[PDB]
């Protein structure tokens, strides 16, 4: 199903379908650390979870940050034998090729070379950036998990004005998801479910499922095997509490929601293995 | 990137050095946007990964094709399809006799069907002006440049602002929104439909203030009724003066009444109110060119 309302500036179904029929372009992989077979999945958990904290220090948003997850991703399925010291370098550049695309006045080349601790040179960065987006045959504007979120959130809280595109949801409800998202993509064991399918499973666990259907389109069947596995992620959450919005200098507050935290989520995602 | 032989410079701009190539073998011409690695710190460039990442999602017939992307020897080819004149070099040749009507309305057709199939892939052009409109001898007309480019999500969050040439820039890009989508794209072409027409730029200012009040000289100063929260924009002032909206017999005089109520609708204030892309496609002015298709009442 579709849960977006009339268009004025195209077809509902057309525009759906696109964004639907974009995400069988881009492929995902749940075993692709099987092509690497010196590497493991916790290794993938450290990476990411840096990356998370690198965005806050430099205020990236969460799109940015889901992007470099992604450019990860799709380009370890690609290649075959990594190191564990080269998880840096390509991580550290999959985000320098997201800043670029998605920040205004993103940072520059020498920062992100700063903040590996002199591992990574600013000419080491730009080999990986051209590895990984001839790898990715240029493909680089994948329907991020945090994307779809933000879709969920805008027509959950849509009125008869029906304007989609306009934002309209509050900010505090949005990070205590997104915090779960944050959560699971730690876990490779993810991608075996759609993207939209994840952010549907993590915005029905602090919701329900009526309110899942009416804004993400998909029926409970669809998402049963993603919200039994998102079960310990969903409590890990619950037993510590929902976190609380922060403020950003020389961010506006109409958009702090969108600007990537960080907490100490490594220890939460081992209690979600049992 | 080799059996590519350089014929001709196109031109060097904003978006990089274009060079016109002919295939030794198969006789194929292409567009060669060549990009030094070497000169740019900070890798390749933010528009190169953009407009090389967008292309390769929006084949379309009206829409200029990115063919390839090679990298060697510190540079960057981006391979595109050639087409032999851009649109102000047309205009400006037939500013004597003038364009036919007919190959106005083909024209602003293809146009709209390349930016329906733009902003229902969520993409915002951003620079839809007479130099990024290329024709070919077919009797085409295609959307060039799309390094100003954006995809926009849903809903959109606060873009890069002052966007768009001066000459098609949206009124309310003018005033300062904090939000925009797909209506500036729709401005820029009812501004090139208006020059098609009376073979002049529409608003041809010098400033972001004149610009605007060459707007309220043609379209009248708007006001709430018109525009609902015009009043609060950020560049809005109470000092503006009040100019009167001038009858479209005389901004465009050889349009008939299907084509002065299609331009009103692409140029109306309120960006919520402005036509889409799509419902111009439906529009009675091209009534003549486009058939309807049966709609499913599901
Ligand atoms: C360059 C620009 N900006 C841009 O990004 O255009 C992309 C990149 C190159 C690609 C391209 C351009 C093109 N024809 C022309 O430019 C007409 C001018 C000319 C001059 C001499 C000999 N022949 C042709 N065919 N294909 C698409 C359009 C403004």
């Amino acid at each position: 199903g579709s849960p977006l309302p009339v268009l004025s500036w195209a077809n509902r179904e057309e525009v759906w379908k696109i964004m639907l029929n974009k995400e069988k372009t881009y492929l995902r992989d749940q075993h692709f650390l099987e092509q690497h077979p010196l590497l493991q999945p916790k290794m993938r958990a450290i990476l990411l979870d840096w990356l998370m904290e690198v965005c806050e220090v430099y205020k990236l948003h969460r799109e940015t940050f889901y992007l470099a997850q992604d450019f990860f991703d799709r380009y370890m399925a690609t290649q075959e034998n990594v190191v564990k010291t080269l998880l840096q370098l390509i991580g550290i550049s999959s985000l320098f090729i997201a800043a670029k695309l998605e920040e205004i006045y993103p940072p520059k080349l020498h920062q992100f070379a700063y903040v590996t601790d002199g591992a990574c040179s600013g000419d080491e960065i730009l080999t990986m950036e051209l590895m990984i987006m001839k790898a990715l045959k240029w493909r680089l504007s994948p329907l991020t998990i945090v994307s779809w979120l933000n879709v969920y959130m805008q027509v959950a809280y849509l009125n008869d004005l029906h304007e989609v595109l306009l934002p309209q949801y509050p900010q505090q409800i949005f990070i205590q998801i997104a915090e779960l998202l944050d959560l699971c993509v730690l876990d490779v064991d993810c991608l075996e479910f759609p993207y939209g399918i994840l952010a549907a499973s993590a915005l029905y666990h602090f919701s329900s499922s009526e309110l899942m259907q009416k804004v993400s389109g998909y029926q409970w069947c669809d998402i049963e095997n993603c919200v039994k596995w998102m079960v310990p992620f969903a409590m890990v959450i619950r037993e510590t509490g929902s976190s609380k919005l922060k403020h950003f200098r020389g961010v506006a507050d109409e958009d702090a929601h969108n600007i990537q935290t960080h907490r100490d989520s490594l220890d939460l995602l081992d209690k979600a293995r049992a | 990137m080799e059996n590519f032989q350089k014929v001709e410079k196109i031109g060097e701009g904003t978006y990089g050095v274009v060079y016109k190539a002919r295939n030794k073998l198969t006789g194929e011409v292409v567009a060669l946007k060549k990009i030094r690695l070497d000169t740019e710190t900070e890798g390749v460039p933010s528009t190169a990964i953009r407009e090389i990442s967008l292309l390769k999602e929006l084949n379309h017939p009206n829409i200029v094709k990115l063919l390839d992307v090679i990298h060697t020897e510190n540079k960057l080819y981006l391979v595109f399809e050639f087409l032999h004149q851009d649109l102000k070099k047309f205009m400006d040749a037939s500013a004597l006799t003038g364009i036919p009507l007919p190959l106005i309305k083909s024209y602003l057709f293809q146009l709209l069907q390349g930016l329906a199939f733009c902003h229902s892939h969520r993409v915002l052009h951003r620079d839809l002006k007479p130099q990024n409109l290329l024709i070919n001898t077919e009797g085409a007309i295609k959307l060039a440049d799309f390094g100003l480019a954006r995809a926009f999500g849903v809903p959109v969050r606060t873009y890069t602002h002052e966007v768009v040439t001066l000459w098609y820039r949206a009124p309310e890009i003018l005033l300062g929104c904090k939000y925009y989508s797909t209506a500036v794209d729709i401005w820029s072409l009812g501004c090139i439909f208006a020059e098609m027409v009376t073979r002049r730029a529409l608003f041809p200012g010098d400033s972001e203030i004149d610009q605007l009040f060459r707007i309220f000289r043609t379209l009248g100063t708007p006001d709430e009724v018109v525009w609902p929260g015009v009043t609060s924009m950020p560049d809005y002032k109470p000092s503006f003066p009040k100019w009167a909206r001038q009858d479209f017999s005389k901004v465009v005089p050889p349009l008939d009444e299907d084509g002065r109520s299609l331009l009103s609708q692409m140029l109306h204030y309120d960006p919520n109110k402005r036509i889409s892309a799509k419902a111009a496609l439906a529009h009675p002015f091209f009534q003549d060119v486009t058939k309807p298709v049966p709609h499913l009442r599901l």
